[PDB]
């Protein structure tokens, strides 16, 4: 049982692993600034707020990291202050650029990426840098009631406790789990268990890459209008019926709400926790939490 | 639509006045929630009492830091106040409880019960917890199934700053993981140096394990006194922002406390815990050895932190649910509860949900798992109409103050009790107005003619209820049993 001691010392240094570990966040708006504060408090190495984005007069007034009256200045500099007070131990750094034009040199530096408000194309663009060196990939957002979170960790080792062993979970690119093909007959009943929030996820996406940005509430009437337009394209480019996401969705899925950014942005930030530390096993590869009726739903989408 | 809420909702949002009871726990993440939700207006009270200040008022100075605007209305004084009557609780169309004292959280029920306000309870435990509506004759109450007490506290409390008294029953608890059990990180018992509060900075030679230091000296009772009591303690001095509003501890010397519940007593039962231990693992609270190791380490610890110590049988009866906690867990919880009081505001209370936490999903892949709310438990002995209990006795030996005291306050969780007996004269056992009964408290309960059947009201006007206890006598039971409820 030589092999036995050599997984409960490399358990008990599960902590000194995220004692260690540099994460990534970028984009600092109501999701990641739970995202933050809670790896923040969670005894990271260091943590680097990034975005692009400045506090434009239609942001709510009342923000967790943001002072009040903060309109014109970064986001993540003007989230400096507040996330670095939460725990001095963590060296917090501030990035202004845009995700987009930086360089594949500029992720080695970080054990884990965490992506929020980002569009589809710099999601996938990221994964594969992150894939390409070895560096844990984690993407999320909020919209309405609904909100989610994906974890690519390639091919991830981790110890559970049965009595403690080691076990291996392989995941697959963000960029397969976005585009299943549903015409086999297999995928056709896990269709009918699929939950409706991943095509929710898809019509989303495309909004945000068509208009540039998400449905506002100001903009409610003519952006749920849209809505209903992209869930009849894009469900039929995948051969699905589109009543299989129900044409009153419009109604929970707009702006980003407080109590959705903190459920949210706890399991997202305790799933980076275990990934970086190699810690209990985490969800593969989707999680899916609908806020109006308290459900949670971890889907494994993307192979075979 | 406003911020994804309807126009009408956003109204009660900004309008309702919500209680929040308890400042430490969900607390901080449940005030958080509620401001940047949009409720403005607040009110926080916990269990102190003053004559800084309270936890309520200092939780709204670090409020108004994060949003100057916020409209937070604090109180100095526990809720377990008799001035917090059901008037009171009618001013807010939902409660939020972020305690875990039972008694306490049995009060609050049976006040929003009477007020007919809406309450909503929650639970943690590590990667699990919970939340659910109480509404007053649709779902049942927090006492319609016994529930055990939530002793889950995060490790910056317990081996830091460990406020009394069961903060120590967990850190003796967690050093018998440590020495002769399953090693694990979330029980550790040294100083925490990443303790946000303490801002540790590392010395100019700064530049380890508890059961490692055991291994080599080969479990040595003597050393482990040092080191943990005394090192260890002196250690937590050099963290000087941990002590700074409250008291700092004092260590304790092997060679100075043994010279000279007990108190010099408890060291010498550390030293011989260990040495039986040591020949001898998975905690067991009837073990003899196992229980004196976590009465005499916690005892030591509860005295260098400057307190009134506890007996044996009062840390046996805790330690029971002692979990680690994981601060994600509260963020978690702390937004769903904001959740189901929208839900509540929108006038649909029929859409709340128990909503269990799981810390892997089920078969069914759900890892929020909601459920319908459960109605109001027929059986359940504080919401159901006229209830009643069978109470098992010795009217010749059990005095009106144990009645009092053991019985309906504290078995029953009632806070001032009226207690009278149900034989047509209306005979007066017990009066919560101070200078009525007191003279009755020494007598025994077969001087005023209770004996086997007899039944007494028991009413406690300030929670609006009514309880009716039967008597049955019984000479069994035992010399250390003084009363049992049956079923
Ligand atoms: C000293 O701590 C406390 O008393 C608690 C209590 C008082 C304040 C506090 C805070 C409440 C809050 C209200 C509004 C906004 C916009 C943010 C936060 N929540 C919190 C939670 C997690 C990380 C940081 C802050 O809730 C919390 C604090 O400031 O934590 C250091
Ligand atoms: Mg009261
Ligand atoms: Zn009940």
């Amino acid at each position: 049982a030589q092999y036995d001691r050599q997984i409960r010392l490399w358990g008990l240094e599960a902590q000194k692993r995220l004692r260690a570990s540099r994460v990534l966040l970028v984009g600092l708006k109501g999701l990641g600034a739970e995202i933050a504060k809670n790896l923040i408090l969670a005894g990271v190495k260091g943590l680097t707020m990034l975005d692009h984005e400045q506090v434009t007069p239609e942001d709510p007034g009342a923000q967790f990291l943001i002072r009040t009256g903060s309109v014109g200045r970064n986001r993540a500099e003007a989230s400096l202050e507040r996330a670095q007070n939460l725990n001095p131990m963590v060296d917090v750094k501030v990035d202004t650029e845009d995700i987009e034009k930086k360089p594949e040199s500029f992720f080695t530096q970080f054990d884990a990426v965490c992506l929020t408000c980002c569009s589809r194309d710099v999601i996938v663009k990221v994964d594969q840098i992150c894939h390409k060196n070895s560096i844990k990939f984690f993407t999320g957002d909020v919209f309405g009631y609904h909100g989610y979170t994906f974890a690519n960790l390639g091919e991830h080792e981790f110890v559970e406790e049965k009595t403690m062993v080691k076990k291996k979970v392989v995941f697959c690119p963000v960029k397969e789990a976005l585009e299943v093909d549903w015409s086999s007959e297999k995928a056709k009943a896990a269709l009918k268990r699929t939950t409706s929030d991943y095509f929710l996820l898809q019509v989303l996406l495309k909004f945000r890459t068509d208009k540039g940005r998400d449905p506002s509430s100001d903009t409610y009437e003519e952006d749920s209008e849209l809505l209903l337009q992209i869930r009849n394209d894009v469900l039929d480019s995948l051969g699905i019926s589109p009543d299989l996401l129900p044409e009153d969705f419009v109604r929970y899925c707009f702006s980003e709400m407080a109590p959705v950014c903190a459920v949210v942005g706890g399991i997202l930030a305790q799933e980076i926790v275990k990934a970086l530390s190699q810690r209990d096993p985490p969800h593969n590869n989707f999680f899916f939490f609908d806020g109006m009726k308290g459900n949670g739903i971890v889907e494994c989408l993307g192979p075979k | 639509l406003s911020r994804g809420l309807p126009r009408e909702l956003a109204e009660a949002v900004a309008g309702g006045r919500v209680l929040v009871v308890g400042a430490g726990g969900i607390g901080c993440e449940l005030l958080k929630n509620l401001v940047l939700t949009g409720f403005s207006h607040i009110d926080l009270i916990d269990l102190d009492t003053i004559d800084g200040r309270s936890k309520a008022q200092v939780a709204k100075e670090s409020v108004l830091q994060f949003y100057p605007k916020a409209n937070i209305v604090a109180y100095h004084d526990s809720i377990m106040n008799p001035d917090y009557n059901v008037e009171f609780f009618r001013q807010f169309i939902l409660v939020m409880n972020a305690l875990d004292n039972r008694a306490a959280r049995n009060h609050v029920n049976r006040m929003c019960l009477a007020a007919d306000v809406p309450l909503i309870e929650s639970g943690t435990a590590g990667y699990l917890g919970q939340v659910t509506t109480i509404k007053k004759g649709v779902t049942e109450c927090y006492e319609c199934h016994p529930k055990p007490t939530q002793r889950t506290f995060p490790g910056c409390t317990i081996r830091n700053t460990p406020s009394e008294p069961i903060h120590c029953i967990v850190w003796a608890k967690y050093l018998f993981n440590q020495l002769f059990g399953e090693e694990d990180a979330d029980q550790e018992v040294s100083p925490d140096r990443a303790d946000p509060e303490a801002a540790w900075e590392p010395t100019e030679a700064e530049a380890i394990s508890t059961k490692e230091w055991a291994k080599s000296t080969g479990y040595d009772p003597v050393k482990l006194f040092t080191k943990l009591f005394k090192d260890d303690i002196r250690y937590l001095l050099t963290m000087d922002k941990l002590w700074r509003k409250r008291k700092p501890p004092v260590p304790l010397d092997w060679a100075e406390v043994q010279s000279q519940l007990d108190v010099k007593s408890y060291a010498r039962l550390f030293s011989k815990s260990i040495e039986t231990l040591r020949v001898h693992l998975i905690w067991d609270k009837d073990d003899p050895s196992a229980m004196d190791f976590v009465t005499s380490a916690a005892n030591l610890r509860m005295h260098i932190f400057s307190m009134n110590m506890k007996s044996r049988f009062d840390i046996k009866s805790m330690a029971g649910n002692i979990i680690p906690a994981i601060a994600t867990t509260n963020a978690v919880i702390a937004g769903l509860i904001v959740l189901e009081g929208l839900k509540i505001l929108s006038g649909k209370i029929d859409q709340c949900r128990t909503i269990f936490l799981n810390k892997q999903p089920n078969p069914r892949k759900k890892l929020l798992v909601p459920c319908a709310l459960d109605p109001p438990n027929p059986n359940c002995y504080v919401c159901a109409s006229k209830p009643e209990v069978t109470v098992r006795l010795n009217v010749h030996k059990v005095t009106v103050l144990t009645l009092q005291d053991k019985i309906v306050k504290e078995k029953f969780a009632m806070v001032a009790p009226d207690v009278q007996i149900e034989d047509g004269k209306g005979t007066i056992l017990i009066s919560s107005e101070e200078g009525e009964t007191e003279a009755n408290n020494h007598k025994k309960l077969s001087e005023f003619g209770i004996r086997n059947g007899s039944r007494l009201q028991a009413d406690d006007f300030l929670q609006d209820y009514t309880l009716l206890i039967n008597i049955l006598h019984s000479e069994d039971l035992g010399k250390d049993v003084e009363f049992e409820v049956v079923g």
